[PDB]
């Protein structure tokens, strides 16, 4: 699904870049033709601004999908790294809490000795 | 001002990252704090060496007392070592005298 | 898997690069040409910068397409993150601080044989290619016969949990297998040079207090002599004189080297 | 026919030839003649003879061998310096008797650096002494000594106007000691030093006129001529580092936390890429201090959110916060301590929903904490802290 | 090339238009500033260095005696060493643009004559200048002068 | 007296960095009985480290407050360039240690000869 | 060991020997700095007719039954350990090592061993030290004082600026005799502290 979505958006991102480049070229040519002496049709034109925001929207959607997948994969690998299941989670949380107590003790002592 | 205070603050700062309520950040942080701690430690060592040089060049008698104490300690250590060696030698002499028999 | 994690992290940067590169093309165009002191220079500078910006957008888009192919409860995750952070931080700190030690002096053996046996067994557990045979023909001083493939037969002479003498021999050669041939030569010049380099490594790997990492590093450096007769001089060709590839493997860098070339 | 060929293993292709001749008057003595041979089926190139200056050591032989092994590596470096049009003095005996050194006079000025900065650099480079050291005699060190340092640091670097920087180069095992890569890397480091001297000169010129908040907010800490470590924060905890990477030809900033009061990070690691690009487009450090001072307070609040909430880093001062999969909000930081929040998924143009969609049901909560999606603003950095948990 | 080309074509059309920037400016100002937001928040030095980095044996100084300050820089330095010295002035004319046109020593044979040692030092130092490589420096001339004097000492 | 207090201050500042290094190594080896031992070791290290701070501080105060009459000469004016009963006690101790070292050298020579003889015999017996 | 006492000497004979072989472990440390001064160590192999030396730097030398050869070799090794001591001290102190040559060829033609060479700079710029020890002529140390500090160097009119008055200049020599400490490393450390910041 996260890999699948990344595949789905990539053709769209290429399409959005193509339109944004083409629309920019049409707008610049019309503006140069109006600024210099050169007749040009009013036409549909299509605004450059609308295309540039669309490209940014697709970029955010892709980054959000990848960031979630990376976070989910990182959490899974860490979970694997660390008889009944309730006692299992109990001893895990107990080890983590005792490590945190050691942390707090070292911190408070090293901060009370000086500074 | 009291380089002791500055070295204490650097030793606190070397712990100021973990003791609080990816890899590149901790990397550069430990680089900076460790190098600062090393520089200030080498500076305090330099100050102590300067004080030693001054006291030795202007008051060369306490160094002589230090040499006397060190030589006496060396002699005592040598005597203790030779005593232990003699004890082991006498033990092994008795052990060998026990054997060799028929 | 870890390879997937890296591909996702690389891809996240590639999306950020594509967005930044597209913004750069438009942002630079808005500023437009600069005077540049010359007509030819100004035209060239604008074209060069625009083309570099346009190419960067193409390169960044291509990477994203290629990267597609490759790929009470919160406190627990907080503890996991802090454990990883402390591990990395303390590792880096210990490395940086033991690399530069200000200790200048010490003044301000007896060892159990079973402990040495356990250490040797632990070292033999790793490095499955190497096989170490413990034996004590003369006193508590242990003598180790270390077979490395069909390549080497090293004779380490422990006096304690300490390395004193090493004489490597060939696989086809006879160590006499019995009362151990401690004093002999390999009859081949290559293995004699390897004995010299092993004594050099012994004199090099000398930790003051801990007597285990020294033997660990010695066995690891010996294991590098399994690609002997098969690896280049990284400065010379396969047979620099006629000694083989690497009589020498750099300490801290298990690379082959001829003694005549350097190192 | 009675001669010995002493090859130099460190520097190859160089062979000393020691020939022995019978002396006529004494039938129990010998004479030694030493020649300097060189090789390219071995082909000799040139031959020259040094003739001037227990009894089995032959002191002069070992002396000549050591002299050759110490001097010959400098010849290749001299040739490489001459081939790249770098004016350099010849190999000279240093004042401490035993030595060899190649003191450069002028460096090729630069590429891509303004003329006035080139002048400021060329009038501050006092010496560029190169020396050889290291086992096997293949490490080079250049000691540059600059004068009139622009700005000092908190460390003990406020001494006399003479800053000494040592640049070390160790070529690979192949590519012999005298080669092109050493001087190429040296020129690359010089170019990076110049591109950094640009920004340090700008900052030194802007130091007298400061908006008077960044002066207490930020402080310079070290200046090693290849890195800029500025430190900011209320307690001077956070630190930013400026450096020019010649490999990518772009400025590389590195952020860290050095101070006995801070969070778990520099708190600016979520805007690192946009700050990189920002400093790459316009190389000015006062703008960096200003945007950091403006964006630190909202970042300290937006970093503590539970990680549900997802932080999408958009362009600078436009950090995006999103819900599990159906809500969004835009953070627009501005000067004078104000943040403008938006509806998020809403579009700044024709009223259609984005890919995420799902228009935020409330939005008036943000109003009482500070269509109808135009602009919610005027939060004075305290709403930015409470509205987090409130929303 | 691909996917960008018309933009490229467009700007390659419209260079050397005087109104150019403005057209670009217009069509690119609002959207960007809407999306990204508001904008941003006597003696040459090489000779001086060469002098500063000499061996304390030499005591180089300027030359106000001859016609100078119009062409090259003339120097009478010294020889202050335990080994006996050749005539001290060795007037050296370092031309402008130092990293080229290697400096030339203005010969003064009359003082180096009338003495065998001075004739020998002159001969050997001249030969050593002949063997010197092209584009030599001032330090090179000073060092070869010193070593030529030393050769004359060891020969006689 | 003061010249030995300065050496004490030197050894304290040379040992504090080693103590911090040992603390770093202990925090590194602390992966997640043995936890109690690691904790008490870290606490003892911290206590001894604070004691070392106090010792170096007090010796600093001592060497700073001492400032004996014989220090008018600033540094760099002391290096020598080109251009009673204590000595008798030193000589007596030197003669004594020389005699003791000669005797110890004789003992070591005899021990080396013994070991070499035993090794040669036990090697040739095979 | 009895005659030469300045650097150090050590020997640890092996436990098991043979009828045609033996081995020792020679170490050349300093009196006070045992830790840092651990760069030169030897492992002699006393054969039936030849003594084989394996140095820590990967150098194997086959000596003879002659007594002098060994004495000259050990003297040269002590001379080299003397400069290695200064190198290792400049590492700990932070004195940037400007140059280091294990077998220098410039100077007087030396005795049995080739001379060594080192040159380090003070951490705060201006000051610098240089050391040249040899088996015959050794302990030739000279400090590099900065310009505008000796006040005895002849000035030049070509120098018209004050920026050039900061470079390390007159190269003054120091007498190693009539000094403090007891070992070469003690005197080197005292000289380094003398040329330090004097923060006091």
């Amino acid at each position: 699904d996260p890999v699948q979505r990344y595949k789905m958006l990539i053709p769209q991102l290429k399409e959005s870049l193509q339109t944004l480049m083409k629309v920019a070229a049409q707008n610049l040519i019309q503006n140069t033709n109006i600024d210099n002496g050169q007749k040009s049709s009013d036409g549909p034109i299509q605004r450059f601004d609308k295309c540039l925001e669309e490209f940014y929207a697709l970029c955010d959607q892709l980054e959000l999908c990848l960031r979630l997948a990376h976070e989910c994969l990182s959490q899974s690998c860490d979970s694997a790294k660390h008889l009944p299941y309730p006692q299992y989670l109990a001893v895990i949380k107990a080890q983590i809490s005792c490590a945190k107590d050691i942390h707090t003790a070292l911190l408070d002592c090293a901060n009370k000795v000086t500074g | 001002s009291t380089l002791v205070d500055e070295l204490e603050s650097s030793f606190e700062a070397c712990f100021a990252s973990l003791v609080s309520q990816d890899q590149e950040e901790i990397r550069t942080g430990v680089d900076q704090c460790i190098q600062k701690f090393l520089d200030i430690a080498r500076q305090t060592e330099c100050f102590f060496l300067q004080k030693r040089l001054q006291l030795s060049v202007q008051k060369p008698e306490q160094v002589i007392k230090e040499d006397v104490s060190e030589l006496r300690n060396e002699l005592q250590r040598k005597d203790a070592l030779v005593q232990k060696h003699l004890t082991k030698l006498r033990h092994w002499q008795q052990v060998l005298e026990d054997i060799n028999v028929q | 898997v870890s390879v997937n994690l890296e591909a996702f992290s690389q891809a996240i940067s590639a999306i950020q690069a594509l967005r930044s590169s597209v913004s750069r093309v438009f942002d630079c165009l808005k500023d437009g040409m600069r005077n540049k002191e010359t007509l030819e220079g100004r035209e060239k500078a604008f074209i060069a910068h625009f083309q570099d910006n346009l190419h960067s957008v193409n390169r960044d888009l291509n990477e994203l397409e290629r990267l597609s192919n490759l790929v009470l409860y919160s406190q627990l995750l907080q503890a996991y993150k802090w454990s990883n952070k402390l591990q990395y931080h303390a590792g880096l700190a210990s490395g940086l601080l033991n690399q530069q030690s200000l200790k200048r002096s010490a003044n301000q053996l007896v060892l159990p044989p079973q402990y040495v046996d356990d250490v040797i067994s632990r070292i033999d557990r790793m490095f499955p290619e190497m096989s170490i045979h413990l034996s004590r023909p003369n006193g508590t001083s242990a003598m180790l016969l270390v077979t490395l493939g069909k390549v080497l037969k090293v004779i380490v002479v422990m006096r304690s949990l300490f390395i004193d003498r090493t004489i490597v021999k060939g696989y086809n050669e006879n160590v006499y297998t019995e009362d151990l041939d401690i004093w002999s030569k390999s009859n081949y010049q290559v293995f004699q040079k390897v004995t010299d380099h092993a004594t050099t490594a012994l004199l090099h790997y000398q930790l003051p207090q801990m007597p285990d990492v020294v033997v660990r590093s010695f066995m690891t450096w010996l294991r590098s002599y399994i690609k002997l007769f098969q690896a280049p001089c990284q400065r010379c060709g396969k047979f620099l004189q006629d000694g083989l590839p690497p009589t020498w493997r750099d300490f801290r860098t298990l690379e082959a080297f001829h003694d005549t070339c350097r190192q | 026919k009675n001669k010995l060929f002493i090859k130099l293993t460190r520097l190859p292709q160089y062979y000393i030839v020691v020939e022995m001749l019978e002396v006529p008057n004494k039938p129990t003595q010998l004479s030694y003649k030493y020649y300097f041979m060189s090789v390219n089926p071995a082909m000799a190139l040139l031959l020259q003879q040094f003739k001037e200056n227990m009894c089995a050591f032959n002191k002069v032989l070992a002396h000549f061998v050591a002299m050759c092994d110490t001097n010959m590596p400098f010849v290749g470096l001299r040739l490489e310096l001459s081939n790249l049009e770098i004016p350099h003095q010849g190999v000279q005996v240093e004042g401490d008797g035993f030595s060899h050194a190649i003191r450069l006079l002028k460096i090729p000025p630069c590429k891509g650096i303004t003329e006035e900065t080139q002048k400021a650099l060329d009038r501050s480079l006092l010496d560029c002494t190169f020396r050889l050291q290291g086992r096997n005699n293949r490490t080079w060190v250049a000691e540059l000594v600059f004068a009139n340092c622009p700005l000092n640091g908190t460390s003990t670097r406020e001494q006399g106007p003479s800053r000494h920087v040592y640049l070390t180069y160790e070529n690979l095992l192949s590519e012999p000691v005298g080669g092109r890569k050493v001087v190429e890397m040296f020129l690359n480091d010089w170019n990076s030093i110049a591109r950094l001297y640009e920004c340090v000169l700008e900052f030194a010129r802007s130091l007298p006129d400061i908006p008077a908040h960044l002066n207490i907010f930020s402080e310079v800490r070290v200046y090693n001529y290849r890195k800029l470590i500025l430190c900011y924060g209320t307690t001077k905890g956070s630190s930013i580092s400026i450096q020019w990477n010649s490999i990518h030809q772009k400025f590389h900033i590195s952020l860290g936390t050095v101070g006995p009061n801070s969070g778990c990070s520099n708190c600016h690691n979520t805007i690192l890429h946009q700050l990189q690009e920002m400093f790459n487009k316009t190389p000015n450090v006062v703008q960096l201090l200003q945007v950091l001072f403006d964006t630190q307070a909202p970042l300290n609040a937006i970093n503590k959110l539970p990680t549900c909430f997802s932080i999408l880093p958009q362009s600078s001062t436009h950090i995006r916060l999103a819900f599990r999969n159906m809500y969004c909000i835009d953070i627009y930081c501005r000067s004078r301590g104000v943040v403008a929040i938006r509806d998020g998924a809403y579009s700044l143009f024709d009223n259609s929903k984005l890919v995420e969609g799902f228009y935020p049901a409330p939005g008036l909560k943000t109003f009482l904490n500070m269509p109808g999606l135009v602009p919610g603003l005027a939060g004075s950095y305290l709403c930015s802290p409470l509205e987090r948990f409130l929303g | 090339q691909y996917l960008c080309q018309p933009l490229l074509d467009a700007v390659l059309a419209n260079i050397r238009s005087p109104v150019f920037n403005h057209s670009l400016y217009r069509t690119f100002v609002p959207a960007m500033t809407a999306i990204h937001g508001p904008p941003i928040t006597s003696i040459p030095s090489v000779l001086q260095g060469e002098v500063a980095r000499l061996d304390p044996k030499f005591l180089v100084n300027l030359d106000p005696s001859h016609c100078s300050n119009n062409g090259t820089v003339h120097l009478i330095c010294k020889l202050d060493d335990k080994d006996l010295p050749s005539v001290p002035p060795l007037e050296l004319s370092v031309p402008a643009d130092y990293p080229a046109q290697s400096p030339l020593w203005i010969d003064r044979q009359w003082q180096y004559d009338a003495n065998p040692f001075l004739q020998s030092v002159h001969r050997c130092m001249t030969s050593r200048l002949l063997q010197l490589p092209d584009k030599h420096s001032v330090t090179a001339l000073l060092n070869t002068w010193a070593q030529s004097v030393h050769q004359a000492c060891l020969s006689a | 007296n003061t010249a030995s207090l300065c050496r004490i201050g030197q050894e304290t500042v040379q040992d504090i960095v080693y103590r911090t290094m040992e603390i770093f190594q202990l925090l590194r080896n602390m992966q997640l009985g043995t936890y109690q031992d690691r904790l008490t070791k870290l606490q003892d290290n911290l206590r001894q480290l604070s004691v070392l701070f106090r010792k170096l501080r007090l010796v600093y105060d001592k060497c700073n407050e001492n400032c004996g009459g014989m220090d008018p000469i600033p540094v760099e004016q002391l290096i020598p360039y080109v251009e009673s009963e204590e000595r008798r006690e030193i000589a007596e101790v030197n003669k004594k240690l020389k005699q003791k070292n000669q005797q110890l050298k004789q003992i070591m020579d005899q021990l080396r000869n013994l070991i070499w003889d035993i090794n040669a015999m036990l090697a040739m017996r095979n | 060991a009895s005659r030469i006492e300045d650097p150090q000497i050590q020997a640890h004979w092996s436990n098991i020997n043979d009828v045609y072989e033996s081995s020792v472990k020679v170490l050349i440390t300093s009196q006070g700095y045992e830790q840092i001064c651990k760069s030169i160590q030897l492992q002699l192999n006393i054969g039936v007719e030849q003594i084989r030396v394996v140095h820590r730097d990967g150098r194997v030398i086959t000596l003879s039954y002659q007594e002098q050869e060994l004495q000259d070799f050990l003297l040269s090794q002590m001379s080299q350990h003397q400069v290695h001591a200064v190198q290792q001290l400049a590492k700990v102190m932070g004195w940037q090592v400007l140059s280091f040559s294990n077998h220098v060829g410039l100077g007087p033609i030396e005795s049995i061993g080739n001379a060594s060479a080192i040159t380090v700079a003070s951490p705060s710029g201006d000051y610098a030290i240089s050391v040249r020890n040899g088996p015959e002529s050794g302990s030739k140390i000279m400090v590099q004082f900065p310009r505008n500090q000796c006040k005895d160097l002849p000035k030049s009119d070509v120098l018209q600026d004050n920026k050039w008055s900061h470079l390390r200049g007159p190269f003054k020599e120091v007498q190693w005799n009539k000094m403090e400490g007891r070992n070469f490393v003690y005197k080197m450390e005292l000289l380094m502290s003398a040329l330090s910041p004097c923060l006091l």
